[PDB]
């Protein structure tokens, strides 16, 4: 309650003399006090945060001066006492303590500049907040915009667009265009060197970006390259402020830290596109601040000649190589890059260019076996594999080997290759763009009611097709026997008892009349 | 000497009994000018074996062969003539308008026009070329692909020994198999049809023709060095080094 946060205030005020009575209200306090962790010790972190914020809002320089220093000796005055626990920033509101620090810095650097412009946008920012009395006493006041001042610069910035509707641009507002720009930089460059010593905010940086992107498409040379050093400045501490709650977050409730990645990602991205009309020269420093950001810097490696760069880049790096190949990818000298890029299923290529023929064979054979998408393409890469092999330089006996193994292959493949084009309009077939079919398709469609001239051949194939499976053997040796003489007519059957040169065929079985059994007569003396 | 050999054809010709011996001999005398690539010479010849020669002569294995010799040879020919052509046409490509940078209002219409005309032959010398192309390319899968055992291959096996005749026959396959190959491949390449070049490591390692035993180890990889160029241009088109969309 208010009694007890005014009993604190009352025992630093004693804190700052001596310690001997403030150390015994806060051992009155500890056995006194709550001590249930997960909201009366957010209790006394709602005091010392409440009086964190009544030594903010406590000669108007030296005044805040001392604000700092009181605000100083104030947490000297709770390390000391501890003060070692509470915790309560969860949404909007320890961190709270640096974080009023940090802008109480900010409160002393827009009172080191204080000009009639900045004054003015401060006056119109206070007055939109609320009214001021006129009592004279017109800074119009401070000691509050302090505890709050993230608000006047959201508002010394529509008082930028306002003075940049009548700017005209011309060349004088395009000089008070970036006078703001250097004061809200070197505001965020106080907040950062208080944090070594120890969704408003960032729109309105998202949008002197984009007007300090429209004003360099008119400016004089060297005044365009100090707005862009400055809002490299800036986009610099925005980035490392996403990376350093990043850090701060991990693990569980991982959905969340990923949707946050994609988040900074996607404007580490829009903030490297609009540096890529600008200066390349600050990319190395942008590639460096959020140090990864690496498609933009690999992207202006690559507008420009400096393979050196992208070497550069490489030498420092955390498997970048990796990245630079599978960005290459992705999107003269680029064939040097194709040449490193070309390791992978590319093998082939940057294998036969290097005279590595041998080596090219055995990928070239490889990538025929995976080949299962496209028919015409596993009889090219064959067809390739063969004649690297051929042009190698294998001893007449590894050669032998290479283009025996491989007549198995082409042996298998000229199966489907020789499918009649009676069926393979009947089926409605692609001549070529069709996959690399299993001998069961091949047996079954070469004996299909589709095929309609099966001869002879089109069977003794359809049986040849069978030491090429890897399910029932025996069903379709009978399958296919029994619609070779469905096609009879009761000829073909006598044929391909002649082409076999037996107990394979079966017979009772089968009839699950009169010259089947008649040929299965002279069928026991040709065996025999 | 050239001239006593193409002369000793017409005298064989003139008697229409020794048509067969006219041939056989026409076909010697154009196998030591093919190895030379005199194709004005050996055509020469070739003219002078009447049109209708092969009709009247219907057969023992020195005439069946040299009748199927003689179609190789002519088949060969036709290879070139319709190259020629072709290359004659590749390197007469209508040239862009002259630029007249700074141009009176005179020259910017005269200007207007000559890059519209332009825009008109640019593009016919696409169609002349589409039907050049298809017609060269056929006459050189007719030779490669020659039908029944393949070009200056005997499908006769009962002939009396001629290794002359037999060694010239090998000779000619390795002289001008590589070389109808090679144009084939420029021919493809010159027209952008990258995906068929590929196709021609199927024909060649092809065992239905074993084209490949023809190449010497050298000109193989020549040939792949070649593949490897159209594929290139696969690539810079999206595909896959064979042409094959990436899924």
């Amino acid at each position: 309650k208010i009694k007890l946060l005014k009993a604190a205030f009352l025992q630093y005020c004693r804190k700052d003399l001596g310690h001997a009575q403030m150390v015994v209200d806060e051992l009155f306090s500890s056995h006194s006090d709550l001590d249930s962790d997960s909201e009366l010790d957010r209790a006394v972190t709602q005091i010392s945060v409440d009086l964190m914020d009544d030594y903010p809002a406590s000669i108007i320089l030296h005044q805040l001066e001392d604000k700092m220093k009181a605000h100083s000796f104030l947490m000297d005055f709770i390390h000391q006492v501890g003060l070692f626990g509470r915790l309560g920033s969860f949404p909007v509101r320890l961190l709270l303590c640096e974080h009023a620090e940090k802008l109480s810095a900010a409160i002393v650097l827009k009172n080191h500049h204080s000009r009639l412009s900045d004054l003015v946008n401060t006056a119109i920012l206070i007055a939109l907040n609320k009214r001021e009395y006129e009592i004279p006493s017109n800074l119009t006041p401070a000691d509050v915009f302090f505890r709050e001042v993230s608000q006047v610069d959201t508002i010394c910035e529509c008082l930028l667009e306002h003075e940049e509707q009548v700017l005209r641009d011309s060349i004088e507002w395009a000089e008070v265009v970036i006078n703001v720009n250097n004061i809200l930089k070197d505001m965020l460059q106080a907040a950062s060197h208080y944090r070594q010593n120890r969704r408003t905010v960032i729109i309105r940086q998202h949008e002197i970006v984009l007007k300090v992107a429209y004003p360099q498409a008119d400016s004089n040379l060297r005044n365009i390259v100090t707005e862009q050093l400055v809002a490299l400045i800036d986009c610099f501490l925005d980035g490392y402020v996403s990376q350093l709650k990043s850090v701060d977050k991990s693990s569980n409730r991982e959905r969340y830290d990923n949707l946050e990645m994609e988040y900074l990602q996607k404007r580490s991205d829009l903030l490297s596109p609009l540096l890529s009309l600008g200066q390349y020269l600050w990319a190395a420093s942008l590639a460096e601040k959020y140090c990864d950001f690496d498609i933009l810097v690999q992207m202006c490696e690559q507008t420009d000649n400096q393979s050196r760069l992208q070497r550069y880049m490489t030498q420092f790096a955390d498997q970048n190589f990796s990245d630079f190949l599978f960005r290459w990818y992705l999107e003269q000298h680029g064939q040097l890059a194709n040449f490193l890029q070309a390791h992978e299923h590319l093998s082939w290529l940057h294998e036969i260019n290097s005279q590595e023929l041998e080596k090219a064979h055995a990928t070239l054979l490889g990538l025929a076996n995976m080949e299962t998408r496209y028919f015409a393409k596993k009889k090219t890469l064959l067809g390739l594999s063969k004649l690297a092999a051929l042009a190698s330089d294998f001893s007449e006996d590894m050669l032998q080997e290479k283009i025996e193994e491989m007549a198995e292959q082409e042996r298998f493949l000229l199966h489907q290759e020789t499918l009649p084009e009676q069926l393979l309009a009947e089926k409605q077939l692609n001549l070529s763009a069709m996959p690399v079919l299993t001998a069961p398709q091949l047996i079954g469609l070469y004996i299909c009611e589709e095929n309609r001239r099966a001869n002879e051949y089109d069977f003794k194939k359809a049986l040849d097709l069978l030491e090429y499976i890897d399910i029932n053997i025996n069903d379709l040796k009978l399958e296919i026997l029994c619609k070779a003489l469905q096609r009879d007519n009761w000829v073909s059957k006598d044929s391909i008892f002649v082409k076999i040169l037996l107990p394979e065929v079966k017979d009772l079985l089968q009839a699950d009349e009169f010259v089947l059994k008649a040929n299965y007569e002279y069928y026991v003396q040709g065996q025999i | 000497e050239d001239r006593l050999k193409i002369d000793v054809i017409d005298w064989l010709v003139f008697d229409p009994a020794q048509r067969a011996e006219a041939l056989k001999q026409g076909n010697a005398i154009m196998r030591k000018f093919l190895a030379s690539k005199k194709h004005e010479a050996a055509k020469e010849v070739f003219v002078k074996i009447p049109q209708d020669s092969i009709a009247e002569i219907y057969l023992p294995a020195e005439d069946d062969n040299a009748i199927r010799e003689h179609l190789c040879i002519r088949a060969y020919l036709e290879a070139h003539e319709t190259f020629n052509e072709w290359f004659k046409h590749m390197n007469s490509v209508p040239q862009k308008p002259a630029l007249i940078p700074q141009p009176t209002f005179t020259e910017k219409v005269a200007h207007e026009h000559k890059e519209k005309k332009y825009e008109m032959d640019f593009g016919i010398w696409k169609g002349h070329l589409d039907a050049l192309t298809a017609d060269v390319k056929e006459k050189m899968y007719n030779v490669l692909l020659f039908v029944d055992g393949g070009w200056m291959v005997d499908v006769r096996e009962d002939a009396k020994e001629d290794h002359e005749r037999t060694h010239q026959m090998v000779l000619l396959r390795k002289l001008c198999l590589p070389m109808l190959c090679f144009l084939l491949h420029t021919i493809l390449h010159s027209t952008g049809q990258y995906q068929e070049c590929l196709q021609l490591a199927d024909m060649v390692s092809s065992e239905r023709h074993k084209l490949y035993l023809v190449f010497s180890k050298e000109e193989l990889r020549k040939l792949l060095q070649k593949l490897r160029e159209s594929s290139l241009m696969l690539l810079d088109q999206g595909l896959d080094p064979l042409g094959y969309e990436i899924q």
